Order: structure tokens, then C-alpha cells, then sequence
């Protein structure tokens, strides 16, 4: 059918966190303006691999790892998922 | 008893008509007296022999580990040399001739 | 960590001693099941002996395997002597458990049991 | 300080201090702590490579006879790497003195098994093997004294609980005594008795 | 002297009588529920409220080392009599 | 001698005799005990107590007691540092949750500021 | 006790029921403790 | 570098200037015994037990209130130190009655412990022993003022933290009563904390009074509910059925205090509990049965019902494990209307982007603030320890505190800006004598109460608060990562459910009426059978339901907050877990255990078995819920503010008012506090 949720999991001192912070500071109001009803939610804890989880269709949770991806690479993989 | 209310309990008349005696009775029976930390081994001449007690006490109200030297245990250790060259009625006489109670030998 | 051994040097002598002890336990069962007048065939006794040897299979440290060999040799000496009674040899088995199941659902009907 | 306070003597204290210093001088290889307590009993704290040399020295040497052996125990202390403490408790005959040779060990180390130089240590060593779990190498017989044969777990540890894991009862199914897991009839209420407020200031360890 | 539930079994001084849906009614079959038939509440309401002419008065319990330790109680309220926690017997003041 | 050379964890869990149920079922909470708040004394600190989780304590249907199917519940293991606690808990086999030690904050109190002029630290009752 | 029978104390038994094991009248133990946790009561009315 | 040398017992230590002698002796580890010093209150010199000798000095000085001169040398175990301590102890036990058997602090007194470890053995004082008539402070606090030692610690506590000013010393000499002169019931918040403050057994607990003894009840770490702060607690339990809730201490939140409702809300935890799964009987009644019947019924109905028509209202006091299991199951069915009871608005990126639904600064971090403006709340009755933190900050250093919405009985003299959302509009515009104070402030904080956010103006109020936040973000230099804006909540499970990503509010159920709904602790009038089609199939899951439990269809007895290993989140994102102190009475399984067994009996499965696998999926949903007792704040105020700039709502100028207006509405507005009797007694005591 379609998506239900997109979850981002981040940290505060990493080159991968540097890339996804570049993405989430530059192109997040665009994404929320595009899809209204996708609760794409962001979490930050202390230090973890920056996971990206897509939950849809009877508990299919597809997983990509955003380890040291730059912001263009993050946006390209996020559009590959969505 | 001793002249110290913090170890022996005070007598009942002073307990009733005294505040500090009631407080020392109450704490001395709930918590008990504390013991300074350390280890000791004393032994006295019980009728079986050197009855020994080895206390190990962390500084607290409970002992940490006690252990008992039993003269009956030490005597029963040498039953082989006491019954090597004799018969079995003499084995019963050897078991009898040392004051062994089999509750103290267990520890 | 230059540790003093018990008996061995590595796992090779450990495997040698445990297969010696298993050979002894294999040739030690039918004498005892004739002696203590049990109720269990020889094959089931041998299967539970090899089950007791398969229980500790994930042990890797050589001192620990040496100490288990010592435990098994002590109990084999106490069973080849007539010191242990019928009670302890039947206590090795499990006939009076009414054993608790391992499914989550029957652990749920008798609960508070993780 | 005169009534109801135990009077200590200083002659025995000075003599045991001098003798402990003398012992640690003549055996430099195996000696770590030489302590005299306030009530004058000597303690020598020992690495577990010299049990046979220290006890062969102390049974002989003619300036310290120490013929008799008493309690042997290995008090089960957590919080350390080497847990157990083996306490040989040596009593002389010609001298009226008491020394405690305290050697240390962990759970998986053979100490040198003093049965050859003290024949009284046979059942002491076998009992400490059964109750604590410290194996003794080059030793004639290790069996289970003071425990049941089908029982195991080395129960005098702090890790073994107060009530055991097995409990016996007779049943008429198999017409014998069987072992079942423990189902106590009362809780054994543990009391929280260790009150604060530091009843001894002289035993304050220095903080971090 | 004692109350009794309509199940036929005596209550105690603590109200612990069983319901219609228990089995301890069956464990009492053939053997009597040995209840103390002497309640402790009603043997104090029969006591005379003592009137002592001082203001703060002592309570021993009738005998040196036969009784509770001494409690000194105050009698300054006008509508509630002072009450020993050990004894249970009241006092008043007179002036 | 010293023949054995190996750097591995210890596996005493197959030697200590406690069965697999009470090995892999329960869990060890490792904690400094909190100060008994009605009293004011931190002598009950400085000892890392290892305790286990509690389990069912039903009613004994003849008296009204607290029967239990719990051998290991009445243990406490007082330690002196977190590292030896973690080492013993990983050595002897069972799971562990290590909580945190929370020191009292070093404040600065002053009677002279309890009697100030313009500030709002005017106690007005002593 | 014909000299001085002490401490009369009106609550004392005047009967002295003797040792009574193996009778119809003997002691049975029971919990002298009221309701523990007070389970819920369903409503009496139905819906619809 | 501001160091002074003190030789405590000869041993040297460096100590900052200004501190007391007792803080230096605790810096080396010693304890000088004390009765009227307390590490949360002002220092008075009344008790005189604290005396200690300084070398080369004639007098014996008081260690509670002595500053540190250069180069001390302090003898804590000298001759006259011990003589002074034994003397003061021999004075204190004179006018103190023989009540140590009947007393309530008999295991936990301080006269007893110090008269053991410092005092004399034989007594004196053959005649005397005054007795004082006791008072009635409240129906929650039993008061025997005969045992009082006049240490004056209840008074300093009431005046400096409770702010009530009712307790006073009266008289002179021996005749110094400590109490209220005018027979007035001391009834306020934090009235329960006074029983832990009084070190002798004078001010003791009324419902606890004569029921336990502290060497028997074992202590268990646990975490509070019903408050967004989550104070730490220790349940002293008796024998598989508990005793009492003392407060466990945390330095950041809820230091040594506790809420009155928390302290006295376990009578309802043992008064009306559910012990048996219950099914509606076709005569019309509500009978009970075994687990097989109820779970087979719910399983067959859930198998025969899919689509967008399944609802899960998870309100009140529920877990994180229960929420994970429920969301995983109802994900497996088809779809979701998962809701919370209390209504939080989600228009400008509500559930996502963490910063706009929790309390961003530390609760301890409000001490370094300077201008605090409360909007739409009465913080005395909503997390009262946060109010105690505000009053402690306002007392020690300076705070400009301003309140918008209601003239209420805060105890610390707030400035008042009015009751209108147009006032907040004009503050965002920039025309007040107080917005000047904001743009001239240093570290500002705007605290929004969620109680005025329940009404029909929520997104507009939140957008105006984000306007204030972005306004101070722009019209100032960025001094650091200080955070102006934060909201606070009432119930912790709303914070957990918005962390796990639920829909807040019940609007998704108002749009799509379902055929099956799970009430995980629906407290109030969230939904009824009147707001729903005929085939309801309400599955209630919880303990002592009072509203909805007659209305529901299948009753499942869930556990309680002292009775299961849960995972709770406070209002600032810190994860705190409870511990199993008492197993739940009756059949009474846990919540996620019921849900996964329901998944097994239905024609599906949940891919986990035990609680470690549950917490692994908890980390695989949101990662901060495994770093226990630890906080990390969010960011992106600019992105949250620009996402708030799409939908304009009309701000209704009706007078916004919090419901928590007085003592009765603090005491009654929960299920656990509603079920009890002690809350009912103090309700009728306050209202009468
Ligand atoms: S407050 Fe302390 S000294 Fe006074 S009666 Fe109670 S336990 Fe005894
Ligand atoms: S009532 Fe308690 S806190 Fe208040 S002065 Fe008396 S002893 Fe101190
Ligand atoms: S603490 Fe210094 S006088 Fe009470
Ligand atoms: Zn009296």
C-alpha cells in the first residue's frame, strides 16, 4: 500500500551525524511541507549509528544505515526509500 | 554483670525508671551491640580438649564467619593409628574411650 | 596471566581425561543397576550418562574441565563403592518432577514466571 | 579505665613484634604482611607458593617448635580477585604462643596441601574441599565429608543461599525419598539491622 | 459478651469471621474455634475515669518492676481526657 | 611452573551447582543502597550491594505467613567498588543492571546570608 | 494455697478445662487477620 | 585558587572559603553528630549536639554554623569534644518520655542511635520530666508533641519551602510549645514531607501509624507515577504486601522531598483492585472466568475485525513495554487509531522533533534562570516539587516570575499579567513593561502548562509561545545553548506515548468510529458507549477501574506501578524504571505479557519472548529509553518555529483557567487517589 512511519536515529559527535545534521538543518521544512501525514520523527540519544527505519505494511521495517553519508547522499537514499 | 550498659542489658528497675536504660535495652536487643572489626581465635580446656572458636568479625552487628575447632574431630582423625592392629570389639572400645558426641565433630 | 594448572596444559589432555572418564562411566552402569536393584534399563541409564556429559558441552577453560573430571571421578568412586544408596542414584534421574513446560502460553496460564 | 576494661600486657606484644620481624627476616621469599593485633596473637600473611616451606620451617628450627595444628579455614570473602583465605592456626608446646599463617587463594588454584607435614590436616583439607571448593593437589584422598552424596554446590560460600536448592521428602509413588525444589512455609525474614553513625572512628578507611 | 455472624460462627475481637465461600468453615468441622470470649475493649469502658487533683501526673501500672515504664501525661484539655498509651485508663484534673 | 597462558572469562556457572533456571532467569541489581531517609547518616553508603529481583510471596493458607519459592531472594553481597561488582556478576554467570552512585551535592550555606539586608533570604522566625 | 490464694482477677477461668487433645474440643489454628486487599465488586445493573 | 587548609584530625585538606566546619569534616568522611542541621534547610544553632574542639582555643565551637579561617586543626575525637557530646546528650534525654516501645520511629530514631554511639550509659535526673499537651496539625499527620526536642526544623522547613507560615514556637524556658496557636489544620502541599524532617517520633504518619516497624520492612528502589517529575521512591515493603513510600533522593530532580499524593496514595493501591478476568454475561451481568475464555473471545473478535476501525486509547498510568507491545500488535493487525486521553496539539510537527513536547531544560536547570513566565498553569498542584524548585530558586537568587492566566495561591508572590491570549499576542508584538525585561534578561524560560492546552485554542497558544521563543532567539546575542521555551505535563505516559509516536488527542477516533477499542487505563470521560456505534467491544485493561469498568465489555486485570518492571519517562526525557517489589494480587498478569499472549492466541505472533527482547525492541523504536537515569535535550527551535507558521487559528479571548485550582482538585483527580480513603478523609477535612 504505502508508508506509515520514517524514523531517524542520530548522535551528536560523528561525521555521519555531521552529514545528517547538515541534512536536517537544511532540508527538513521542505520534507514536512511535502508529505503532511507521515510522522517522520527524529531521535538523538548520545552516540549511536545513525539508523533510518521505514515502518509500513504489516510490520515491514526496512533498515538503511546512514553512516558517514553526506547530505546529498542522505536525501538520495531517503528518496530511494520513500 | 559488667559496669557498661552498652553491652550487657540494664536491669529492669532502671529500665523502667530511666530513659537511657530503656534506649539501651531497645537498641541492644534489636540491633545488638556492635563488635570492632578483627579476627580472634580463643580456645579453652573443655572436657574433650582444646575447644576452639575462631571468630572473624567485620565491624557490624553480625559476625562475618565463625569456625569451631572440635577436640572430638581431632581425636577421630587418628582412628586409623588407634585401630590399626586390633580387633573390632577393640574398635568399639576405642570409639567409646574418647568422649566423642558426633554433634560437635560435625561443624 | 600465567596461571597455575590443575592437571593439564591445554584442551587436549582435557579431552583425553574426559573420554577416559566417560569410558569408566560406560563400563560402570550395568554393575550398579544390577547391584542397587533399580527399575531402569541399561540403555536409558547410559543415555542419561551421556546426557550429563553433553550438558557441560560449552565449557572451554582447561582448569574447569580438569575440575569437572575430578568431580566425575569422585562420584564414580562413590558409586563403584556401595556407599551411595538407592535414593541418590534414583535422585540422579527425574521421575517425580511433573515437569513445568517451556512454552510462553502455559507459562502465562501459571504466571509471574519469567 | 581500671574497672570492666580488659588489661592488656605489653611484654607479649613486644615479644611477638620481635618474633614476627625475626620470622620475616629469615624467610624473605614468601612474606607480605606481619601483623600483631591489640590482644597479642601473631598473623603472617602469605603468598600461596610457600605453604610447605613455611610449615616445614615452623614445625622445626628449634627456636619455634609449633607442633600442633588447629583451624584451617579459608574465609569466603567476595570483593577480591583471590577470594579464599586459608588460615593454618599453629600452636606451640614448649613456648605458649599462637600464630596464624594466612595464605591467600582464588577459586581455581591448588595450594601445596599440608597433609604431609601435619597429619591432622587430612580431614581439615578434605572438609575445606567439600565445603568451600578449593582443590588441593598432591593429596591422597578427596571425598565429601559433612555433606550428602547427591548434594553439591559447595554450600558454605556466600553465593550459595541459606536454604538449599533441593529438599527431601518421602513419597509413595516410587516408595522412596525424593528431592524437590524448595517451597518454604515461612519467609525467613531478613532484618535490616546495620544502623548508620559509625560506631568506630579508629577503623575509618580513607575515601577516594 | 461476644458477637456472632449469621453463618453461625463466632467473630473474634478482630472482625475476621469467614464468608460463605471459604473452606476454613470445613477445617473447623468437629473441632471448636477456640476463641477468647473476653474482649479487651469493653473491660476499659467499665473502668472508673480517675480524677487526680494535679495537672501533669504519673502512671506506673501498680508496682515497681511489675508494670509498664513510667509515663507522665498532661490533663489540660477540657473535653478530652488524657489517656496512657500503655495502660489505656484515663485521668482527669480537679481544681 | 605457571604453565597455563590464556586470557579468557571464567565459567564457574557450571561448577557452582545452581540450575539453569536460576542462572538465566533472574537478574542482579547492583547498587549503592539509598540513605534511610528518616535517619540522617551515610554510613549505609560505601558498600555496593548486589541484590536480586523479588518474586512471588503468597499466603500460607493455615496461618497467614509469606511462603516463597525463592532460594536466592534473601541474598545480599556487599562490595567496595563497581569494577569488582561487574567482574563478579559477569564471572558467576547471571545478568546484571549496574545503577549509579549519586553523591550529595557540595553546597555552600551561610548564617550571615540567612540574616541579610536587601535579599530575600530573610528567615523572619529565628 | 489454703493460706493465700493470690490475685483473684475476675477474668480467670473458674472451670480449668483440662488437657484436651484427641477430643471433639481442641485447638485449631487460623489467621486472626481481616481482609487483605478487598477485591472489586461488579455493578448489578446491565447495559441495554 | 580560593583554597584554605584545614587539618581534620591532623590530616590536611583543601576547602573552598565560606563553607562550614561540618562540610569540611564530611569532605574527609567524618560525621559530626547533629540534630538541627539539615542539608536542604537554613542553618540554625539550636540543637548544640554538633560541638567540636578546635586546637589552641578555650571554647568549643559549633560545627553547623562556623565558617573556616585560615589553617585550622580540628579535633573530632578529643577529650572535651566527647565530654560536650555526652553532656548535651544527657540533657536531651531528660524531658523526653519513655515511649520507645509505643513510638513510631523506634527503629529509625536519631536520639537512640546517637545515644548509643556517643552518649553515656547510666542516667541521672531522678525527678522531673515535663509533659506537653499534644496538638492536631492535620488528619494526615499524627502529632505527639511530648516527644519533641524543639530542634526547630519543622518551622524552618514550612517557612522556607512550604511557604505557609503556620508553625511557630510559643513560650519560654521549658515551656516552648512548637505548633499552631489557633487550632488550625496545617493543610498545604508537601505537608507529608514533614514526617521525614522531624528526627524524633513527634510528627509521625497518620495512616502508617501503628502498623509496621522499620527493621522488618525491606527497601526497594522504585519510580513515582501521577506526577510528571517522577520523584525517586523507596517502597519499604512488608512480606509480599507492602508498607510505605519513603522518598528516594536524586540530585537533579526531587531532592529529598515528595508529593503528598504520592506519599499517601497506596491505600487506593490496595482497596479496589481487579484480580480476575471478567466477561459480560448474556443475562446482562459481568461475571468472571479463567484466562482461556477471555483471551479466546478477544482473539476471535480481533481476528474477525481488521481495517482502519481499531482503536487503542492508552491513557493514564501505563508503561513503555505495554505501549511497545500494543503498538506492535495493532501494527500487525492492519492499521492504527492509537490515541492518548489528554489532548496535545499536533499541527506544527507535534509528535516528531522532540523539543516541542517535553521540558527542554533540566528541572534542576531552572535554578540558573532569571525570568520565568508561567502560562496557563498552577504549578502548586501540577508537579509540586517543580514549584518547590521554583521557590528555592526565587528564595536563594533572584527571579522575575510572571503568571498569565489565573489569580491563584502560589506561595511566592508572582507578578500577574492577566487572563487573555491577546496578552500573549501583544507580548509577541512587543508592547509591555515586561517584554523589555525579557529582551534585557540573560537566561529566560517560558513554561507552558498543558492544562490550558487541553482546550480548543492549543495550537495557537503553542504558536505564540514559539513566537516568544524565536523572538528572544533573534533579539539577543546567543550567550550559549540556553533554552527559553518548554512545556510541562501531568502524566508520564503521555510523554512516553509521544516519544513512541502516538497520535495525541482523540480526534482520530472522533473522525473514524471504530468497532473495537482497547482502553489501557482510560481514566475519565474520554469516550463512552454514547460516542460510538452499537457493537462496541471495549477491552479495558488495568487495575481498580472506576469510570469505564462498568461500561466496558472485557475486563483484564493489569498490574500496578509498584508491581511490575516498567519503563517510565519524566517530563524532561529521562528514562526511569520501576522494580518489582510486590507481585500483583490475584491472577493479575503484566501488561505486555497479556498482549503478547493475546497475540499468540490470535492468529499471529509478536517476534519476541522475554523482557530483554522487549527492551531491545524498545531501543529499536526509540534509543534514549535504555540510557537509564540520563538526559539529553533536543534542538531545532528554528525548524519547529517555522513549521508552526502554516496554520492560523483564531485565538479565543475566553478566560483560560487551570482546573487544578485548589486542594480538593489536587487530591481527587486521579484513579489511585480516587479509590483511596485517606484522600477522602483529607478532602472532607479541607472542604469542611
Ligand atoms: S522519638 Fe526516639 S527517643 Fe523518643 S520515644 Fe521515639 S524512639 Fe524513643
Ligand atoms: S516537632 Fe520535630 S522537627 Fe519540629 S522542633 Fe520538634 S523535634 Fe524538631
Ligand atoms: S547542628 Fe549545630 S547546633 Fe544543631
Ligand atoms: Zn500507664
Amino acid at each position: 500500500l504505502g508508508l506509515r512511519e520514517i524514523r531517524i536515529h542520530l548522535c551528536q559527535r560523528s561525521p555521519g551525524s555531521q552529514g545528517v545534521r547538515d541534512f536536517i538543518e537544511k532540508r527538513y521544512v521542505e520534507l514536512k511541507k511535502a508529505n503532511p501525514d507521515l510522522p517522520i520523527l527524529i531521535r538523538e540519544c548520545s552516540d549511536v549509528q545513525p539508523k533510518l527505519w521505514a515502518r509500513y505494511a504489516f510490520g515491514q521495517e526496512k533498515n538503511v544505515s546512514l553512516n558517514n553519508f553526506s547530505a546529498d547522499q542522505v536525501t538520495r537514499a531517503l528518496e530511494n526509500v520513500l | 554483670k559488667v559496669d557498661d550498659a552498652k553491652v550487657s542489658p540494664p536491669k529492669r528497675a532502671e529500665m523502667k525508671t530511666s530513659m537511657e536504660s530503656l534506649i539501651h535495652h531497645f537498641k541492644l536487643y534489636t540491633e545488638g551491640y556492635q563488635v570492632p572489626p578483627g579476627a580472634t581465635y580463643t580456645a579453652i580446656e573443655a572436657p574433650k580438649g582444646e575447644f576452639g572458636v575462631y571468630l572473624v568479625s567485620d565491624g557490624s552487628s553480625r559476625p562475618y564467619r565463625c569456625k569451631i575447632k572440635a577436640p572430638g574431630f581431632a581425636h577421630l582423625a587418628g582412628l586409623d593409628k588407634m585401630s590399626k592392629g586390633h580387633m573390632l570389639a577393640d574398635v568399639v572400645a576405642i570409639i567409646g574411650t574418647q568422649d566423642i558426641v558426633f554433634g560437635e565433630v560435625d561443624r | 596471566t600465567s596461571v597455575k594448572p590443575i592437571f593439564s596444559r591445554d584442551m587436549n589432555e582435557a579431552k583425553r581425561r574426559v573420554r577416559e572418564l566417560y569410558r569408566a562411566w560406560y563400563r560402570e552402569v550395568p554393575n550398579t543397576v544390577h547391584l542397587f536393584q533399580l527399575d531402569i534399563s541399561v540403555k536409558q541409564g547410559r543415555d542419561k550418562v551421556r546426557e550429563m556429559f553433553k550438558k557441560n558441552a560449552h565449557v572451554t577453560d582447561p582448569r574447569v574441565v580438569d575440575l569437572l573430571v575430578i568431580k566425575g571421578k569422585m562420584e564414580l568412586e562413590e558409586t563403584i563403592n556401595v556407599w551411595k544408596q538407592r535414593t541418590h542414584v534414583m535422585r540422579f534421574f527425574h521421575e517425580t518432577e511433573a515437569p513445568r513446560p517451556k512454552d510462553f502460553l502455559s507459562k502465562f496460564y501459571v504466571g509471574h514466571d519469567p | 579505665t581500671r574497672p570492666t576494661v580488659r588489661p592488656r600486657n605489653d611484654v607479649a606484644h613486644k615479644q611477638l613484634s620481635a618474633f614476627g620481624e625475626y620470622v620475616a627476616e629469615i624467610l624473605p621469599k614468601y612474606v607480605q604482611q606481619v601483623q600483631v593485633s591489640c590482644f597479642s596473637e601473631l598473623e603472617i600473611c602469605i603468598h600461596p607458593d610457600g605453604v610447605i616451606p613455611v610449615l616445614t620451617f615452623l614445625r622445626d628450627h628449634s627456636n619455634a617448635q609449633f607442633k600442633s595444628l588447629a583451624d584451617l579455614t579459608a574465609v569466603d570473602i567476595p570483593t577480591r580477585q583471590n577470594r579464599f583465605e586459608i588460615v593454618y592456626n599453629l600452636l606451640s608446646l614448649r613456648f605458649n604462643s599462637r600464630i596464624r599463617v594466612k595464605t591467600y587463594t582464588d577459586e581455581l588454584t591448588p595450594v601445596e596441601s599440608s597433609v604431609s607435614v601435619y597429619k591432622a590436616a587430612n580431614w581439615y583439607e578434605r572438609e575445606i574441599w567439600d565445603m568451600f571448593g578449593v582443590f588441593f593437589a598432591n593429596h591422597p584422598d578427596l571425598r565429601r565429608i559433612l555433606t550428602d552424596y547427591g548434594f553439591e554446590g559447595h554450600p558454605f560460600r556466600k553465593d550459595f543461599p541459606l536454604s538449599g536448592y533441593v529438599e527431601l521428602r518421602y513419597d509413595d509413588e516410587v516408595k522412596r525419598v525424593v528431592a524437590e525444589p524448595v517451597e518454604l512455609a515461612q519467609e525467613f525474614r531478613k532484618f535490616d539491622l546495620n544502623s548508620p553513625w559509625e560506631a568506630f572512628p579508629a577503623y575509618r578507611q580513607p575515601p577516594e | 459478651g461476644v458477637r456472632t455472624s449469621p453463618t453461625g460462627e463466632k467473630v473474634t475481637h478482630t472482625g475476621q469471621v469467614y464468608d460463605d465461600e471459604d473452606y476454613r468453615r470445613v477445617r473447623f468441622v468437629g473441632r471448636q474455634k477456640e476463641v477468647n470470649e473476653n474482649f479487651a475493649i469493653d473491660l476499659i469502658a467499665e473502668q472508673p475515669v480517675s480524677q487526680v487533683g494535679s495537672r501533669v501526673i504519673s502512671c506506673d501500672g501498680g508496682g515497681g518492676a511489675l508494670g509498664h515504664p513510667r509515663v507522665y501525661i498532661n490533663l489540660d484539655k477540657e473535653t478530652k481526657t488524657g489517656t496512657c498509651g500503655y495502660c489505656g485508663l484515663q485521668f482527669r484534673q480537679q481544681h | 611452573t605457571q604453565l597455563i597462558t590464556v586470557d579468557e572469562k571464567l565459567d564457574i556457572t557450571t561448577l557452582t551447582g545452581v540450575p539453569e533456571e536460576h542462572i538465566k532467569t533472574r537478574k542482579a541489581r547492583i547498587f549503592v543502597p539509598a540513605r534511610n531517609n528518616m535517619q540522617s547518616g551515610v554510613n549505609n553508603t560505601k558498600k555496593w550491594k548486589m541484590e536480586f529481583d523479588t518474586r512471588e510471596r503468597w499466603e500460607n493458607p493455615l496461618m497467614g505467613w509469606a511462603s516463597t519459592a525463592d532460594p536466592l531472594s534473601n541474598l545480599v553481597l556487599t562490595f567496595s567498588t563497581k569494577e569488582d561488582a561487574i567482574a563478579f556478576a559477569e564471572k558467576n554467570g547471571w545478568s546484571y543492571d549496574v545503577e549509579e552512585r549519586k553523591v550529595p551535592k557540595p553546597k555552600s550555606k551561610s548564617y550571615g546570608a540567612n540574616f541579610s539586608w536587601n535579599k530575600r533570604t530573610r528567615v523572619s522566625t529565628k | 494455697p489454703t493460706v493465700k490464694p493470690p490475685t483473684a482477677r475476675k477474668f480467670i477461668w473458674t472451670n480449668h478445662k483440662f488437657n484436651l487433645s484427641g477430643t471433639p474440643q481442641q485447638y485449631v489454628p487460623y489467621s486472626t487477620t481481616r481482609k487483605k486487599i478487598q477485591e472489586w465488586v461488579p455493578p448489578s445493573t446491565p447495559y441495554k | 585558587s580560593n583554597l584554605i587548609e584545614v587539618f581534620v584530625d591532623g590530616q590536611s585538606v583543601m576547602v573552598e572559603p565560606g563553607t562550614t566546619v561540618l562540610q569540611a569534616c564530611e569532605k574527609v568522611g567524618m560525621q559530626i553528630p547533629r540534630f538541627c542541621y539539615h542539608e536542604r534547610l537554613s542553618v540554625a544553632g539550636n540543637c548544640r549536639m554538633c560541638l567540636v574542639e578546635i586546637e589552641k582555643a578555650p571554647k568549643v565551637v559549633a560545627a553547623c554554623a562556623m565558617p573556616v579561617m585560615k589553617g585550622w586543626n580540628i579535633l573530632t575525637n578529643s577529650e572535651k569534644t566527647k565530654k560536650a557530646r555526652e553532656g548535651v546528650m544527657e540533657f536531651l534525654l531528660a524531658n523526653h518520655p519513655l515511649d520507645c516501645p509505643i513510638c513510631d520511629q523506634g527503629g529509625e530514631c536519631d536520639l537512640q542511635d546517637q545515644s548509643m554511639m556517643f552518649g553515656s550509659d547510666r542516667s541521672r535526673f531522678l525527678e522531673g520530666k515535663r509533659a506537653v499537651e499534644d496538638k492536631n496539625i492535620g488528619p494526615l499527620v499524627k502529632t505527639i508533641m511530648t516527644r519533641c526536642i524543639q530542634c526547630t526544623r519543622c518551622i524552618r522547613f514550612a517557612s522556607e519551602i512550604a511557604g505557609v507560615d503556620d508553625l511557630g514556637t510559643t513560650g519560654r524556658g521549658n515551656d516552648m510549645q512548637v505548633g499552631t496557636y489557633i487550632e488550625k489544620m496545617f493543610m498545604s502541599e508537601l505537608s507529608g514531607n514533614i514526617i521525614d524532617i522531624c528526627p524524633v517520633g513527634a510528627l509521625t504518619s497518620k495512616p502508617y501509624a501503628f502498623t509496621a516497624r522499620p527493621w522488618e520492612t525491606r527497601k526497594t528502589e522504585s519510580i513515582d507515577v501521577m506526577d510528571a517529575v517522577g520523584s525517586n521512591i523507596v517502597v519499604s515493603t512488608r512480606t509480599g504486601e507492602v508498607m510505605r513510600i519513603l522518598p528516594r533522593m536524586h540530585e537533579d530532580i526531587n531532592e529529598e522531598w515528595i508529593s503528598d499524593k504520592t506519599r499517601f496514595a497506596y491505600d487506593g493501591l490496595k482497596r479496589q483492585r481487579l484480580t480476575e478476568p471478567m466477561v459480560r454475561n448474556e443475562k446482562g451481568l459481568l461475571t468472571h472466568t479463567t484466562w482461556e475464555d477471555a483471551l479466546s473471545r478477544v482473539a476471535g473478535m480481533l481476528q474477525s475485525c481488521q481495517g482502519n476501525d481499531v482503536a487503542a486509547i492508552a491513557g493514564g498510568l501505563v508503561d513503555a513495554e505495554a505501549l511497545i507491545a500494543l503498538k506492535d500488535l495493532l501494527n500487525r493487525v492492519d492499521s492504527d487509531t492509537l490515541c492518548t486521553e489528554e489532548v496535545f496539539p499536533t499541527a506544527g510537527a507535534g509528535t516528531d522533533l522532540r523539543s516541542n513536547y517535553l521540558l527542554n531544560t533540566t528541572i534542576a536547570g531552572v535554578e540558573e534562570a532569571d525570568v520565568v513566565l508561567l502560562v496557563g498553569t498552577n504549578p502548586r498542584f501540577e508537579a509540586p516539587l517543580f514549584n518547590a524548585r521554583i521557590r528555592k530558586s526565587w528564595l536563594h537568587n533572584d527571579l522575575k516570575v510572571a503568571l498569565i492566566g489565573s489569580p491563584v495561591d502560589l506561595t511566592y508572590r508572582y507578578d500577574h499579567l492577566g487572563d487573555s491570549p491577546k496578552i500573549l499576542q501583544d507580548i509577541a508584538s512587543g508592547s509591555h513593561p515586561f517584554s523589555q525585561v525579557l529582551q534585557e534578561a540573560k537566561k529566560p524560560m517560558v513554561v507552558l502548562g498543558s492544562s490550558a492546552l487541553q482546550r480548543n485554542d492549543g495550537a495557537a497558544i503553542l504558536a505564540a509561545v514559539s513566537n516568544i521563543a524565536q523572538k528572544i532567539r533573534t533579539s539577543s546575542g546567543v550567550t550559549g545553548d540556553w533554552k527559553v521555551m518548554n512545556i510541562l505535563h501531568r502524566i508520564a505516559s503521555q510523554v512516553a506515548a509521544l516519544d513512541l509516536g502516538y497520535k495525541p488527542g482523540v480526534e482520530a477516533i472522533r473522525k473514524n468510529p471504530p468497532k473495537m477499542l482497547f482502553l489501557l487505563g482510560a481514566d475519565g470521560g474520554c469516550v463512552t458507549r454514547q460516542d460510538l456505534p452499537k457493537d462496541c467491544f471495549i477491552v479495558y485493561q488495568g487495575h481498580h477501574g472506576d469510570v469505564g469498568a462498568p461500561i466496558a465489555d472485557v475486563i483484564l486485570p493489569g498490574a500496578a506501578y509498584t508491581e511490575k518492571s516498567a519503563t517510565y519517562v519524566n517530563t524532561e526525557g529521562r528514562a526511569q524504571q520501576t522494580k518489582v517489589a510486590v507481585m500483583p494480587p490475584g491472577l493479575a498478569r503484566e501488561d505486555w505479557k497479556i498482549i503478547r499472549a493475546l497475540s499468540e492466541i490470535a492468529g499471529m505472533t509478536l517476534p519476541y519472548d522475554t523482557l530483554d527482547q522487549v527492551r531491545n525492541r524498545l531501543e529499536e523504536v526509540s534509543p534514549n529509553l535504555v540510557r537509564y537515569d540520563d538526559v539529553e535535550g533536543a534542538n531545532y527551535f528554528q525548524q519547529a518555529s517555522e513549521l508552526s507558521k502554516l496554520v492560523n487559528q483564531q485565538l479565543l479571548a475566553d478566560p483560560l483557567v487551570p482546573p487544578q485550582l485548589t486542594i480538593k482538585d489536587f487530591y481527587m483527580t486521579d484513579s489511585i487517589s480516587r479509590a483511596s480513603q485517606t484522600m477522602a478523609k483529607c478532602v472532607k477535612a479541607v472542604t469542611e
